[PDB]
């Protein structure tokens, strides 16, 4: 939405029309968030996407900076904020009470993430060694071996 | 004339493709940029009478004029100064 929004701001086209400009935007956006996850910044580079009026060459060129994405990707972040705490009122569990942390999802590679988590287990560290989208994966397949 | 034509639909196919792979880079390169440059250069070119490739209104009347004698044309440009010569 950004990269279009700002791709729009300069050029004055509607990406979100053109299935394959919007295509390439999300394996632009996938790869800007992972690059995000360690990098202060990350570079978009999608050339000659789509023509406007006058066939100018339009080329997308944007600077997300983690502040930015942060900036934008906040208003979900906080929407985590209420349910972390519904689980914790809802077994009468403090922060403070809970031995381990363990986070799932690739999405939970984000250091917006990894601070949000440590705001929300009072600094309790989640633990790391197992790629997040594929602990689940492990887990199952351990009880494979534990439960035959 | 004939290979600009061409060319310029090679470019088409070409950016039938970038948009069934997702390519941006060139979609949009061909589709505003190289397409259209060939089209240009096909236009510029393409006004290029003699022996177009059609039976005109004027074949049927020169057929008329070798049937008959009579001359029923259109002054084609050389009669046009005997024509104006006459008197002197």
């Amino acid at each position: 939405d950004w990269l279009v929004d700002k791709f729009k701001g300069t050029s004055g086209i509607d990406l979100t029309k053109d299935k394959m400009a919007m295509q390439r935007l999300r394996e632009a956006a996938e790869k800007a968030k992972i690059e995000l996850s360690s990098s202060q910044s990350t570079s978009i580079n999608l050339p000659y996407i789509t023509v406007d009026a006058d066939k100018n060459p339009l080329f997308l060129d944007e600077q997300l900076t983690r502040a930015e994405f942060q900036r934008i990707t906040q208003d979900l972040l906080d929407r985590t904020r209420k349910p972390f705490q519904s689980v914790i009122a809802d077994t009468g569990i403090s922060v403070s009470e809970i031995d381990h942390v363990v986070l799932v999802g690739g999405s939970t590679r984000m250091p917006a993430v990894t601070d949000l988590v440590k705001e929300l287990t009072g600094g309790k560290e989640p633990n790391k060694g197992v790629n997040p989208d594929e602990v689940v994966a492990v887990g199952a397949a351990l009880q494979a071996g534990v439960l035959k | 004339v004939r290979d600009l034509k061409e060319q310029l639909e090679a470019l088409r196919g070409e950016s039938e493709r970038a948009e069934r792979d997702g390519d941006l880079a060139k979609a949009a390169e061909l589709r505003y940029g190289r397409i259209p440059e060939v089209e240009k250069k096909l236009d510029a070119a393409l006004p290029q009478v003699m022996l177009k490739e059609e039976v005109g209104p004027d074949d049927i009347a020169d057929v008329v004029s070798a049937w008959t004698g009579i001359p029923a044309g259109r002054l084609l440009e050389g009669e046009t100064a005997k024509l104006l010569r006459m008197e002197d």
